[PDB]
RNA sequence: UCGCCUCCUAAAAGGUAACGGAGGCGCCCAAAGGUCCCCUCAGGCGGGACGGAAAUCCGCCGGAGAGCGCAAGGGUAGAAG
RNA sequence: GGCGACACACGUGCUACAAUGCCCACUACAAAGCGAUGCCACCCGGCAACGGGGAGCUAAUCGCAAAAAGGUGGGCCCAGUUCGGAUUGGGGUCUGCAACCCGACCCCAUGAAGCCGGAAUCGCUAGUAAUCGCGGAUCAGCCAUGCCGCGGUGAAUACG
């Protein structure tokens, strides 16, 4: 089951509060942060493929678990691509390595931001959502800064059964979302 | 940039001060960007002279060192042929 | 899942003002320079400067010429 | 750098002096 | 090393490599490491980690700098916005500020030639 | 203009003419074929670095308005996609 | 207030794009001129501009000035780079009643364009061209990179 501090420091800690702040009167009515998906939106990966798979390990590299390519749905002539055509990775992880990853991300990556003031609290889905935007990846620590090419970015969207955006503005804030006030 | 002087116009200063106890009316003006923005009497208008007319300028903190005149363009230029 | 994903070790890693734990990923250890969960920059507030205002300062170093004062 | 006021040679060109070409000694 | 929002330069003497960063330049620079108390000429690539480790609390510290100040910086222009002076105007023109000559050149300002012709 | 396909004229079976009203065909696919196993669209409203009316991503809503190599009609996700 | 405006065009120039070069330290070698309603030695504060003192000098007596290129030493190692200094933020100083339009410096931080110039076009035949600094006039100050002078090191080539 391994341990991961975030994983604890949900269960002795941010689980009890939520049940004081909302009163929720089951163990299950409780928010409970399932499926985190990063995705790269890869234009840059138009007609390549050896730009594709650099980022494909770069991505294995942070996660612990290999991406997959997305390919683009229709045909868009105003810019390229056509149906094939490699136009994006993505991978999914739930449980453990989605908590070994959220804690790198909290505690380690999102400070090492270029300034960087805080998470958007508006960035809310309204169904207990939450998503964030990232430009460089060199701010994972398992990047080594003098082995990139390209300054490639990723969406990161982490799921979660609150229901309110309120819910979930809660649950992450008491996991360690820095939310600029 | 002056240090141990720093100074305003005695009759810029003359006019202000006398109509400053208590509270005043707005009608004020000058010839003068020579003097500095004054604290107290914030909240007022100092018609400034630009040469041609005397430009109302209103006061809210934010200014200091610009005197007066710099809220008063002298040149008008707003287009070349463009 | 077998034969293709990278394999995740315990924890260790070294933050540039104490320590941090967790590391799984695929390095054993590895060094970070600005820290996180410690203190600086947005966690507990360290205050570098202000940004000087006008309204304060200004007013007390052209002010700090009393001459024309009154 | 004749023109750069912080060398030797920009404060001779200048003419003046300060920091970075001190009034001798 | 990412000394501050930077870690570019490598063996390049750390009196240099500091430069290399938005609010060091030159004088700061020997500034710091003579009151971190650390040799100028040294390699910059990954030296004693200590020396390093002071340098960076040091200077990321102390002062403004980096990204920061940039933000600081263009606020102080910012200033100059709501209902602000004639030195604010020519930063929204784009002309020079300091009021030189534009009859010709002050293309650093106004950027290339855009040739009217008549 | 001349042969073939689709819709209307066509009078609720079929068929039905005019130098009547409108469009297509003279190909294509060794996968776009066989079978077994899986999966479900278009859109709309939110959320999301570069990234916009559309690229990929998450979240609800959405019974078929999508798709089905090309005209048109029929058919179709309890699949033909 | 304006002559200092600025989408632009031309003239004369200054500073450069670097290593026969740049930075720092040390250390030499001039001429021609100007100054007691000024030049201001030497101390003191100051990173510095400069401020406090304060001696000498109606000046081949004292002061402006140490000339700089050079030399020695050491550091960069060819990279928009310790080349380049524009532009911009901030902090100061001095003259002046006052320096926003529109002053010169000093200091911190930014560090742009430029890696050598299209068609065309200029100067110079011996201390000459090039390169280096120095003085003076105007002048409270200064937008002088100008003008008028002074000396330092010192080419190339002229068949015709
Ligand atoms: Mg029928
Ligand atoms: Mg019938
Ligand atoms: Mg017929
Ligand atoms: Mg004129
Ligand atoms: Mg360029
Ligand atoms: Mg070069
Ligand atoms: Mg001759």
């Amino acid at each position: 089951p391994l341990d991961v501090a975030l994983k604890r420091k949900y269960y002795e800690e941010v689980r009890p509060e939520l049940i004081r702040r909302f009163g929720y009167q089951n163990v299950w009515e409780v928010p409970r942060l399932e499926k985190v998906v990063i995705n790269q939106g890869l234009g840059e990966a138009k007609e390549d493929a050896r730009i594709l798979e650099k980022a494909a390990q770069e991505l294995a590299l942070i996660t612990g678990q290999k991406p997959a390519v997305t390919r683009a749905k229709k045909s868009i002539s105003n810019f390229k691509l056509r149906k094939g055509m490699p136009i994006g990775l993505r991978v999914t992880l739930r449980r453990d390595r989605m908590w070994i990853f959220l804690e790198k991300l909290l505690n380690v990556a999102l400070p090492r931001i270029r300034d960087f003031r805080g998470l958007n609290p508006n960035s809310f889905d309204g169904r207990g959502n939450y998503n964030l935007g990232l430009r460089e990846q060199l701010i994972f620590p398992e990047i080594t800064y003098d082995m990139v090419d390209a300054l490639r970015g990723m969406d990161i969207a982490v799921v979660t059964t609150a229901e309110t955006d309120e819910e979930a503005r809660a649950l992450l804030e008491l996991l360690g979302f820095p939310f600029r006030k | 940039s002056l240090k141990k002087g720093v100074f305003v116009d005695d009759h810029l200063l003359e006019k202000v001060l006398e109509l400053n106890a208590k509270g005043e009316k707005r009608l004020i003006k000058t010839w003068s960007r020579r003097s500095t923005i004054v604290p107290e009497m914030v909240g007022h208008t100092i018609a400034v002279y630009n040469g041609k007319q005397h430009v109302p300028v209103y006061i809210t903190e934010n200014m200091v060192g610009h005197k007066l005149g710099e809220f008063a363009p002298t040149r008008t230029y707003r287009g070349h042929g463009k | 899942k077998e034969g293709i994903h990278p394999k995740l070790v315990p924890a260790r890693i070294i933050c540039g003002c104490g320590n941090v734990i967790e590391t799984y990923s695929t390095k054993p250890e590895i060094y970070v320079e600005v820290c996180s969960k410690c203190h600086p920059f947005y966690t507990g507030q360290q205050r570098f400067v202000d940004t000087e205002g006008r309204v304060e300062r200004f007013q007390r170093r052209y002010g700090d010429s009393y001459r024309k004062g009154r | 750098g004749k023109g750069d006021r912080r060398t030797r040679r920009g404060k001779i060109w200048r003419g003046t002096y300060g920091k970075y070409r001190p009034r001798k000694k | 090393a990412r000394i501050a929002g930077v870690e570019i330069p490598r063996n390049k003497r750390v009196d240099v490599a500091l430069t290399y960063i938005y609010g060091i330049g030159k004088a700061r620079a020997k500034e710091a490491l003579e009151k971190t108390g650390i040799n100028p000429a040294t390699r910059v690539k990954d030296l004693t980690e200590a020396e390093v480790v002071r340098l960076r609390e040091y200077v990321e510290n102390t002062w403004k700098l980096e990204g920061e100040l940039r933000a600081e910086v263009a606020a102080n222009i910012k200033r100059l916005m709501d209902i602000g002076c004639y030195r604010g105007l020519r930063h929204r023109r784009g002309l020079p500020v300091r009021g030189q000559r534009t009859r010709t050149n002050a293309r650093t300002r106004k950027g290339p030639r855009k040739t009217v012709a008549g």
